[PDB]
RNA sequence: UACUAAGUGGAAAAGGAUGUGAAAGUGCUAAAACAGCAAGGAUGUUGGCUUAGAAGCAGCCAUCGUUUAAAGAGUGCGUAA
RNA sequence: ACCUCGAUGUCGACUCAUCUCAUCCUCGAGCUGAAGCAGGUUCGAAGGGUUCGGCUGUUCGCCGAUUAAAGAGAUACGUG
């Protein structure tokens, strides 16, 4: 789904996400936030699914910001072929989730509806969802 | 036992008094010879089963929420909070309050006026 | 048939109409044991030949239903 | 809570100590339409008709001109009939509410400060 | 809760004999025995014209057992001094009932005739053949007997036809 | 089929005298038969009369209304 | 009933019950019951 | 009520109650089958003419293909 | 010395749960809180738009006043209003 | 490609079957926008059994007669 319109390199290593939280692990603009539990790979398809689900349950006045992006691309070898003969080929773009980072923030919506929307979104993404209130 | 928004003249319209157990004419004669001055508006009436509904009848003058429009020279209000168009004069306010006094159990004219201004919000009108 | 009775029928015939119709003959028992008739003017009558009724045998009124006449 | 309880106790105790004519009864099953009708009967009087809690009434009677707690906090329904200074229109309301029920069983209070039982209060009412 | 609730007793009409296996309660309405597991934690105190049972120890299992035994004694007393009655209505086209000896036979639309053995200790009253009155002192056994009677026929939602409890009323269902 | 319609006209003519209170209209805008009856079984017996003696069998359609403008 | 892996109350009468150490839900409405979690 | 009618009221006669309402003539065919299915052959219908009215949205599209 | 009532032990995921117990504080209460019971739970109000009278309650909506301890154009059911 | 390439003769078919249950019928139950009849969902249940023909080396596939029902896999797509 989401994708930069120009990338210098085509076949980079995917990630080594093991460690602690990095980057956005707290709410910046939104009043409620989704925080994961373990680092994995997520495809832009699931991210878009979660976002559209939120927007569908989102009010016309509420606003949301995404704190992640499919920065890297997925690379798998084609089907039923032997091992070797160079690397694979690029595929759909993939975002990496670290340990306990925050990836979506929402604001301007009744708090119960906020929790409902976050719970709705959390079942699309492989990581384990957790809710956080605005911690200024 | 039921609640009826009966007419002011005859008592035929409304399938809530033709299936209670009282002859139509037997009560319509008294309703026409007693409520002759109160014909021309939907007037609620109260009935109850005592043996077969042969007695225990009372009138309730029309509520001041659709009359309120006509009382303040407004043709029709609205369903939501709408623009202020109508206004009832003070003398007409006392007249309406003392006409409703029969209907209400309110202990003073001010209580009735407060009730009317409480229901005077679905049409954007001022009762004073 | 299963679900029929005499007293209920002879009450409902007047509950719905009220023509004051009153039975003359008396059916024996109910649905399954109905094989004879007690007339108000004639004595007991019984039906012997099943499958094809051709003879009606008259018999005196017994004790228990005598008052029933 | 206890604070609101005590504040209302003090307020109602003062209100009842100021007044002299105050009688309560247990006549049972009072209804809101019956309450409205009997209030129409008591409309002339500033007398209030209601039922107040038992602890507050018991403390009001403790500060209440021949205290007695056996019936102001016990004995079921406690229907409050307080006519301040004049309890004549309140007496009319009492008569009306006696008519509203099968009979009158006087519980507590009196017509200005000398507690008498139902042997004469029924005659006083009618 | 109900463990602190009073347990009204009448020794002049009811004798309560404590056998650790079966408590024997005897009254003008008969005699009942309570089969109990060994070493019930609850302690029983009998006053003048009253009884009250508590738990010697404090435990979740003991907490449940306190209310359980309090309820058992309460229902036993109510049965032995007042009794229990259950009223049933058999609504149907031609569904009737009769009782012979200690066995209740039915008249249903079933091709196979329907009968039900009645155990001792309970009395069946059939004034109308559509009305059943089960009287006893054993509430649990009365309920069980009613359930065993109703397993052949229960009120259908598509048309009320079965054993109503004189209060069991549901919403009308009709595909037609 | 128009031949079956022509024979059906004669069939209605031959069945009208059977019940003078049986009604058949002929709409001017749509010159087709308009049957009337006392319910479902009435239509069944009429269609049986058409399809047995006259051997003309017709499928039910839908009524038409004047629908002024 | 409905065999599920996650059960939530549907109406006020829908109570999470446990029979024979088996978690189910109960309700007088016949469209709400489930079983086995 | 389940048919969006206009029950003007009910008159009383010797042994019956008669609802005076309005039903479209298009919506009038087959009413006897439902009346029997709702009154078990005892309810009866009288279909008189009082006035015309604008057809609903269904008829205006039924007329033109 | 506690936890455990699954034999966890003796394989296990999302997710679900008045799970068991403990800790940290958070509301009250013996002046009887709360559960239940004898009850009360009214008056404009069939408020009108919509729609039959849809109008305590097909739906919409301002929706506040009055007696009062307490009552909502009613918490729902339920209905033709 | 880690035993086997100094040895596992391999596919379909016949005979002979067997094991398991993610259960086809027969069995039962719960519920249903299931009036009944005709239904559907889910569960328990492996006790039993579950065709013959035309095309074709062929499984499959298509058709016909059907049959209460013509299950899903494995036992080296069993069986030299």
């Amino acid at each position: 789904m989401l994708q930069p319109k120009r990338t210098k390199y085509r076949k980079p290593h995917n990630v080594s996400y093991e460690g602690k939280a990095k980057g956005n692990s707290y709410v910046a603009f939104g009043e409620y936030g989704l925080v994961a539990t373990k680092g994995n790979w997520i495809d832009a398809r699931a991210i878009e699914s979660a976002r559209i689900a939120i927007s569908k349950c989102l009010g016309k006045t509420g606003k949301m910001w995404i704190r992640i992006f499919p920065h890297m691309s997925k690379t798998k070898k084609p089907l039923e072929v032997r091992m070797g003969s160079g690397k694979g080929n690029p595929e759909f773009w993939v975002a990496v989730v670290k340990q306990g980072t925050v990836m979506f923030e929402v604001a301007n919506i009744p708090e119960s509806q906020m929790i409902k929307a976050l719970t709705r979104a959390g079942h699309k993404l492989p990581v384990t969802w957790k809710i956080l209130k605005r911690e200024e | 036992i039921a609640k009826i928004n009966l007419l002011g003249g005859q008592a035929k319209p409304g399938p809530a008094l033709a299936s209670v157990g009282i002859n139509m004419g037997e009560f319509t004669k008294q309703f026409n010879e007693k409520t002759k001055d109160k014909q021309g508006e939907m007037i609620p009436c109260v009935i109850t089963a005592y043996n077969d509904k042969s007695f225990d009848f009372i009138l309730k003058t029309t509520p001041v929420s659709i009359l309120l429009k006509q009382a303040a020279k407004l043709e029709k209000g609205a369903k939501n909070a709408k623009t202020i168009v109508g206004k009832i004069t003070m003398a007409k306010a006392k007249e309406i309050a003392q006409y409703k006094l029969v209907d209400l159990n309110a202990n003073t004219v001010e209580a009735a006026l407060k009730m009317v201004l409480g229901t005077a919000k679905q049409m954007g009108i001022e009762v004073i | 048939k299963t679900g029929a009775n005499f007293e209920r029928s002879v009450q409902s015939i007047q509950q719905r109409l009220g023509v004051k119709a009153v039975p003359i003959q008396l059916p024996i028992g109910a649905e399954n044991d109905f094989n004879g008739i007690i007339d108000l003017i004639e004595e007991k009558v019984y039906f012997f030949d099943g499958g094809k009724e051709e003879k009606a045998e008259e018999k005196p009124i017994p004790d228990q239903f005598k008052d029933q006449v | 809570a206890k604070k609101d309880k005590a504040q209302q106790v003090a307020d109602v105790s003062h209100l009842l100590s100021t007044s002299a004519g105050f009688v309560i009864f247990d006549y049972t099953s009072m209804s809101a339409i019956e309450a409205t009708s009997i209030r129409k009967k008591l409309f002339k009087n500033g007398s209030k008709i209601k039922v107040i809690k038992n602890n507050i009434l018991r403390r009001a009677l403790k500060a209440g001109k021949f205290e007695g707690i056996d019936e102001t906090a016990i004995k079921g329904k406690l229907a409050v009939a307080v006519g301040v200074n004049e309890i004549v229109e309140t007496l009319k309301a009492v008569d009306g509410v006696v008519k509203a029920k099968e009979a009158m069983n006087f519980v507590c209070g009196y017509f200005d400060n000398r507690a008498f039982n139902s042997a004469d209060l029924e005659k006083i009412a009618k | 809760k109900i463990g602190n609730r009073t347990i009204t007793l009448d020794p002049a009409k009811v004798n309560l004999n404590f056998q650790k296996d079966h408590i024997a309660v005897k009254g003008p309405l008969g005699q009942i025995e309570l089969k109990l597991p060994p070493n019930l934690p609850l302690k029983f105190e009998l006053k003048d014209n009253n009884l009250q049972i508590t738990r010697n120890n404090e435990l979740k299992q003991s907490k449940i057992f306190h209310g359980t035994y309090n309820a058992l004694i309460t229902n036993a007393i109510i049965g032995v001094t007042q009794g229990f009655e259950k009223k049933l209505r058999l609504v149907g086209v031609g569904y009737r009932a009769n009782v012979e000896g200690e066995t209740l036979n039915l008249q249903l639309g079933y091709s196979h005739p329907i009968k039900e053995k009645i155990p001792k200790g309970l009395t069946v009253k059939v004034e109308k053949n559509t009305e059943i009155t089960i009287s006893g002192i054993s509430k649990e056994l009365v309920g069980q007997f009613a359930t065993e009677v109703r397993k052949w026929r229960k009120p259908e939602p598509y048309k009320g036809k079965g054993v109503l409890y004189f209060d069991e009323v549901i919403v009308r269902k009709a595909g037609k | 089929t128009k031949a079956d319609q022509e024979k059906m006209s004669i069939a209605l003519s031959k069945l009208a005298e059977e019940d003078p209170t049986f009604k058949t209209f002929t709409d001017p805008e749509t010159g087709q038969t308009i049957i009337a009856g006392m319910g479902e079984l009435h239509l069944d017996i009429l269609v049986d009369r058409m399809r047995r003696e006259f051997k003309v069998e017709v499928n039910v359609g839908a009524p038409q209304v004047s629908f002024r403008e | 009933m409905k065999v599920r892996a996650s059960v939530k109350p549907i109406c006020k009468d829908c109570k999470i019950i446990k029979r024979h150490q088996i978690v189910r839900v109960i309700c007088k409405t016949q469209k709400h019951k489930q079983r086995q979690g | 009520s389940s048919r969006r009618g206009l029950i003007e009221g009910t008159e009383q006669r010797d042994n019956v109650q008669v609802i005076k309402a309005k039903v479209p003539l298009k919506e009038m065919f087959g009413y006897a089958t439902d009346l029997r299915s709702f009154s078990q052959g005892r309810g009866n219908y009288v279909m008189q003419f009082s006035h015309y009215a604008e057809t609903p949205k269904s008829v205006v599209n039924e007329i033109i293909a």
